[PDB]
């Protein structure tokens, strides 16, 4: 985990930089952004709306590839720090009254290419894990598609480890395909913080066209 | 204050174990045995 | 009297050609007339996976050279100093990272982004300037 | 290292981290840049990290007099602990190439205006001044430029020792100079009564298998000297020996196919089907004691002066041989069998100790259906692992390595010996999904010694696990060949620097460590290059917490540190609650001294340095060092009295030892934690 | 079910060490063990309960019971077999020794009309430390045994008809 | 839990008119319903069980109980109210009035050591059945009395401890 890019060699650091690099795609996740498989090709949201917007916190931030610079945050206990400007969680509703009130967040994000879905990465800044509250909170990750309803895939914990958490979709191929159009991410918990959230397709062949 | 507050054993900053533990469990910890001297750090 | 079974399949994991069932029980009544395999008569996916208006962008520099904005015209917004940039995207299917400017193309008579160079914003002040001090800002 | 900022007009403190632990006894050039925008920070030499969060200037001009610069500590006595050699601060940001320039020409520097101070510590009183409460801290001679090579390698991610290296094997392999004939003595356990009638392995054995041994070995350069010694004793011999069958686990509830013995009592009864001969299941000393029965008979009580079953450990202790000129071979009866007893690897504390060797079933030692497994025991007794230790050996698949390709440092660490799982028959075996990588593998060795494979189809060795066998003759059993030939220098000399009429070239020392001749009944085995004594501890001692008066001897916590994991709770160490039995609550320490543990060192000397591997540190502490107090013996009786330090996990602690003019030959480590785990420690003159 | 070695001895021995010896601490971090000895802190809980009717001489045994029961409890817990007889042999042991040392008999004596009807069935039946506690107020005091046997009896009724038509009179 | 509603009457029903009133079937089906009166299924099990250790007025005492019990559950289980008071009610009379008109006290005076010793202290705290019986038995004669008071304190001394050692001695 080195590199030297002189004649006299001097070397320096590069999982921990800012910079990615050509050879830096296929090993360091943490810098270059999601790795896509080979088979694969992955799109990110557009157009995404949000429920609790307001001018602390808009919801312009989850459009393109996030950053992967921002480290995850262990036992987070205040969020006045500039997050939103990369990220986004709700700012109306303070922890207090969604501890008590118990109501709920959703993230609408639409999309621009209709695909069929293979993956969804959601990737966050945080596990929403409080200082105080050592409880694990499970977030719900639907799916939206266009003259249809959903075709829902479950429930996840936020892990660090893996902050481009990836749900599988599950579908049978004995039921036709759908073409995904946006995804709606739901959560209780005001700790959770999105910092974007993607599709993973197909680039050789689309199930859509041919199965009219 | 007539009895020396119970030698501090009312308020958190007089006793050894930092806690207040009185005698009746029924009693409100804001009520009738809390710590009412004003030359603890409680003011 | 024909009992179908799903096929769950999870589209991460790449397809493979199926060539045998076995069918197992312990049951000794168990009477088969025949089992078939559904497939799809249309494709084999394992051989598968083997003018735009002028544009005017405030407090930028628009430094491209896209003199006819038919169907790929390239061109290039970038803030100028003290703005920040902001992206609401239209119609995409891949992203890069251009960095402080941006790359906004032509497709069907319209751009795929919308951006906008917001300025900067500067923090309320409270405290941590001027130590007991009453701050009125009289513009923002 | 970190490096934290915060200016004037940021809100928001960044701090920069470094990439490795950092080394508790190297010099590092530490070196810190800003220049406006990135912030970087190189250690030694090589830039670490960068952050490009903190803008503009660290304060304005109009404070410029309230800003001081501590060195050393903070206003809440954030206290340093070590040397401090040239400091060097700069009124511009300099890159990388003047990073290296101001290395490389140390403190010899002219005045410049971008040179803000340059201070080597001849005279502090000129720019520096102490706290008017404290004191100054005190000026040595030291030297940063003491080596100009680095003669230490690092062993690989799931390697040893220092023949592990990559550099190192492959000197064995290209060269056929290190590949000499050598003798190799060794030695067999014989157990007999007091009349000289019945021995445990017959001689007939005895006389197949050092041909057998010498056959397959003649091959290879490895010569075997036979020396068969014969111990009388009718207690030792009447009685059960067990090799893998652990003490706890005999008390334990739990059952366990390594103590399943008549001898054993079917572990005390935990293992039958069922749960005298029958009602002594675990009479309370009435089948135990001679005057009623034999004690060999129906006594399995563990605390007992006298049982039936006896460990291989305890066997070592009583009989107490000579590992460091000879190999010894023990024997043992075990339910299991199906391997023999546990060899100690080379880079245990135990391969030249009286408590290390080869254990072996005694009925299987010299027959013709499984000679070849007393074989693979001299492999484990000689550095090399097991051929399916990449794959079968596997603990989880996200391991630092696994052997799915051949290599030098994976696995098996050699290239000859194909990627095979754990299979018993012969050839190559058929797919599975016991294998988390592999589905197909192709020529297996299944012809190695290494295998589980039966007598005939193991054979020979790869030529890449000979290179280990004639390396590990050299760096931990230079003592057992009677040959009197150094260790060679198992590496190239290394061109330093060069002019138009000469060329400086270094190497390193050779292979062995040892920077003196190897002289018998002397301290020269443990001396260092610059007359420099470093020992680790001979006898250790510690109280019994259940007894008044005790006074247990650990184990474990005398030799070289030998831990896999430092942070992980291991057994290889000392605790407080280890020393009870497991039959009984551990109590708790005292208050105001401590449980302590009492370290002898062989050799008196005047002490230098202090180094104490700690291993394990529970979570939450009272007071804030793990380690309560530090008392240094002497041989006048002045106990030399040390004050609490904060132990690190990973990092072993260290202390540097002032004013101390009297020999220490033992330390004390009073300590109030529960689970203190203290592995090592040593004595640097 | 016989080794107190399913519930971990390092977390209830750091439980122990790290609460108090004032308070019901001991007694919660005692009550969650791999053998039965459930009730010590039901007792410490039910006499910080009703003080209030005790008098200064029954509020002071009480304290000092369970400042006694408490430093016992965190003194002798340190070296024993890890056995659940062993572990009933010492909690009653420590209880007897705790409760006759501090006049038992004196606050039978003093106040005997809280001490008996405070005793509750079902919450005696399944407790060994209740149990103890019981006897030896019933051979602290003839009255006082006499009004916990009545006690005993409303309880019977309340409760379990058997032991009250079979054997109300024994001979 | 008070209506016998949670499991339904329509099966139960067919099952008494389905089975025989000779053997014990008809207790069979009784034994699962949604208030708790288990225990007479136990009853005829064990009489039944036991029944060679009985003399011929014994097991003629045994066949004609069943029998009138068996008569009385298929008989007088027709029109009543669904609740479980009014269940224990009429179980308890039946049981009663059928083991009072066939001359217990007889069996009881004929062979008593077997009808005290062949009882069991686990499951008769919790049927009532069984307390019907036992509060019924030991009305007949002193020493039968005496025996199941024996017992009950040979069962003291076997299971529970607790009124073994408080009031051993009653005055
Ligand atoms: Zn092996």
């Amino acid at each position: 985990s080195f590199n030297c890019i002189d004649e006299p060699s001097r070397c320096y650091f590069h999982d921990g930089d800012g910079v990615c690099e050509e050879f830096e795609q296929k090993t360091s996740i943490k810098d270059c952004g999601v790795y896509t498989p080979q088979g694969f090709l992955d799109q990110w949201a557009s157009n995404a709306s949000v429920s609790h917007q307001d001018q602390q916190c808009p919801g312009w931030v989850i459009i393109g590839q996030p950053a992967a610079s921002q480290v995850c945050r262990t036992k987070v206990i205040d969020l006045s720090e500039g997050i939103s400007q990369h990220a986004w969680y709700p700012c109306t509703i303070s922890y207090p009254y969604s501890q008590l009130a118990q109501t709920t967040f959703w993230l609408r994000a639409y999309f621009s290419q209709p695909m069929v879905a293979a993956a969804v990465i959601v990737h966050l800044v945080t596990d929403g894990t409080y200082y105080g509250d050592q409880k694990q909170e499970t977030i719900s990750v639907q799916l939206l598609d266009t003259k249809d309803q959903s075709h829902d895939l479950g429930l996840h914990v936020l892990s660090c480890r893996n902050n481009p958490l990836i749900i599988p979709v599950v579908h049978d191929l004995s039921q036709p395909f759908y073409h995904s159009q946006a995804v709606r991410v739901s959560f209780s918990s005001p700790l959770v913080a999105i910092s974007g959230v993607a599709l993973r397709s197909f680039d050789n062949f689309d199930p859509v066209t041919l199965s009219s | 204050a007539f009895c020396n507050y119970d030698g501090g054993d009312c308020c958190t900053s007089t006793v050894k174990t930092k806690k207040v533990t009185p005698f009746p469990m029924s009693c409100d910890l804001q009520g009738d045995c809390a710590c009412r001297d004003p030359q603890a750090q409680e003011h | 009297n024909p009992l179908i079974i799903p096929v769950v399949h999870d589209l991460s994991q790449p397809f493979y050609h199926s060539q045998a069932v076995r069918v197992s029980f312990s049951s000794p009544l168990v009477a088969i007339s025949g089992v078939a395999l559904r497939s799809f008569d249309n494709f084999d996916p394992v051989t598968l996976s083997s003018d735009c208006p002028e544009l005017a962008v405030e407090n930028a520099s628009l430094n491209c050279s896209s003199s006819d904005r038919y169907h790929g015209a390239q061109c290039t917004v970038s803030c100028r100093t003290g703005y920040v940039l902001q992206i609401r995207r239209d119609d995409e299917l891949i992203k890069s990272q251009t960095g402080p400017s941006v790359t906004v193309t032509c497709t069907e008579g319209k751009w795929n982004k919308q951006v906008a160079c917001e300025p900067v914003d500067c923090s309320i002040p409270d405290h941590h300037q001027v130590y007991a001090a009453s701050f009125s800002c009289p513009e923002g | 290292y970190f490096f934290s900022l915060k200016t004037d007009r940021a809100r928001q403190v960044t701090t920069i981290n470094a990439h490795r632990s950092y080394l508790p006894g190297q010099w590092v050039y530490l070196a810190a840049t800003y220049d406006g925008q990135f912030m970087k920070l190189y250690v030694n030499g090589a830039q670490v990290a960068t952050s490009g969060e903190q803008v503009g200037g660290i304060f304005s001009p109009l404070t410029q007099k309230c800003k001081v610069l501590m060195l050393g500590g903070s206003a809440l006595n954030h206290n340093y602990r070590g040397y401090i050699e040239h400091f060097s601060l700069w009124k511009v940001a300099r890159t990388q190439r003047e990073i290296l320039s101001d290395m490389e020409t140390h403190g010899a520097h002219t005045a410049l205006p971008q040179l803000l101070l340059q201070e080597n510590w001849d005279n502090v009183k000129h720019a520096w001044s102490p706290m008017k409460d404290g004191s100054s801290p005190k000026v040595e001679f030291s030297n940063a430029h003491g080596f100009l090579l680095d003669t230490s390698l690092e062993p690989p991610l799931c390697g040893q020792t220092l023949c592990d290296n990559t550099e190192v094997i492959a000197s064995y392999n290209q060269l056929s100079s290190f590949r000499q004939p050598k003798v190799v003595r060794y030695r067999v356990v014989n157990l007999y009564e007091d009349d000289h009638k019945n021995p445990t392995v017959t001689r007939e054995q005895v006389d197949f298998q050092h041909h057998q041994l010498a056959e397959a070995f003649k091959q290879y350069n490895i010569s075997w000297e036979l020396d068969v010694l014969e111990v009388s004793n009718s207690s030792l011999r009447r009685r059960l020996i067990l090799a893998n069958c652990d003490i706890s686990k005999i008390g334990d509830e739990n059952c366990d196919p390594e103590c399943n013995h008549t001898l054993t009592g079917h572990d005390g009864g935990d293992c039958r089907h069922l749960r005298d001969m029958d009602c002594n299941y675990e009479d309370g000393g009435e089948c135990c004691d001679p005057e009623i029965t034999n004690v060999t008979q129906t006594c399995f009580d563990p605390d007992s002066p006298h049982r039936a079953y006896l460990d291989v450990n305890e066997l070592k202790n009583i009989l107490k041989l000579d590992g460091s000129t000879h190999l010894n071979i023990f024997f043992a009866k075990s339910s299991e069998e199906e391997l023999a007893g546990v060899a100690t690897w080379p880079w245990d504390k135990e391969a030249l100790m009286h408590l290390g060797g080869i254990v072996l079933n005694p009925s299987f030692y010299g027959m013709p259906g499984h000679t070849h497994t007393m074989i693979h025991e001299i492999g484990h007794s000689l550095g090399l692992y097991h051929v399916f230790r990449g794959i079968s050996e596997i603990q989880s698949c996200s391991d630092p390595c696994m052997e799915t390709e051949p290599s030098f440092e994976t696995g098996d660490l050699c290239n000859d010996t194909n990627p095979a799982p754990k299979h018993k028959s012969c050839g190559d075996p058929g797919p599975g999904n016991d294998t988390c990588g592999f589905h197909s593998f192709f020529n297996t060795p299944y012809n190695n010694f290494m295998s589980y494979a039966d007598d005939d189809c193991t054979d020979s060795f790869t030529p890449n696990q000979v290179a280990r066998m004639h390396c590990y003759l050299d760096l931990v059993y230079q003592g057992w060949q009677p040959s009197r030939k150094p260790a060679p220098v198992a590496l190239a000399p290394q061109v330093l620097g060069h002019t138009t009429d000469s060329v400086t070239l270094e190497w390193f020392p050779p292979i062995d460590g040892h920077f003196f001749e190897r002289e018998l009944g002397s301290a020269c085995h443990l001396c260092l290059e610059g007359r420099i004594l470093v020992q680790y501890a001979s006898n250790a001692s510690s109280p019994m917490p259940c007894s008044p008066s005790g006074h247990w001897s650990p184990r474990e916590a005398e030799g070289h540190p030998d831990v896999e994991q430092p942070c992980k709770s291991s057994v290889r160490t000392w605790s407080p609650n280890s020393a009870v039995n497991p039959h009984t609550v551990p109590p708790a320490c005292p208050e105001p001294q401590g449980c302590y543990l009492e370290l002898e060192f062989l050799y008196p000397l005047v002490p230098e340095s202090l180094t104490i591997w700690v291993t394990f540190v529970s979570t939450d502490w009272d007071s804030s060092g793990a380690v309560n107090d530090i008392k240094l013996l002497a041989v006048s009786g002045k106990n030399i009295s040390l004050g609490p330090q904060n132990v690190f996990c990973d990092v072993p602690l260290t202390i540097r030892l002032w004013d101390v003019g009297e020999e220490v030959y033992g330390i004390q480590i009073y300590t109030l934690d529960e689970h203190l785990e203290i592995d090592a420690a040593m004595l640097t003159s | 079910k016989g080794r107190l070695s399913l519930q971990n001895t390092a977390e209830i021995q750091h439980c122990l060490v790290n609460a108090g010896d004032v308070g019901c601490g001991v007694f919660e971090c005692f009550e969650n063990n791999s053998c039965e000895i459930r009730g010590l802190h039901g007792i410490c809980m039910t006499f910080l309960h009703n003080a209030g009717k005790f008098d200064a001489q029954g509020k002071s045994f009480i304290k000092d019971a369970l400042k006694c029961k408490a430093h016992a409890l965190r003194h002798r817990f340190g070296c024993i077999s890890r056995k659940c007889p062993a572990i009933r042999e010492m909690v009653s042991q420590l209880q007897r020794e705790c409760y006759l040392k501090h006049d038992l008999c004196a606050a039978a004596q003093e106040n005997t009309r809280v001490i008996v009807e405070m005793i509750h069935f079902k919450d005696l039946l399944l407790h060994e430390p209740y149990v103890d506690l019981v006897n030896l107020l019933l051979t602290c005091g003839e009255e006082v045994k006499e009004a916990i046997t009545h006690s005993v009896q409303v309880q019977c009724e309340q409760n379990w008809g058997s032991l009250c038509s079979i054997l109300s009179f024994c001979t």
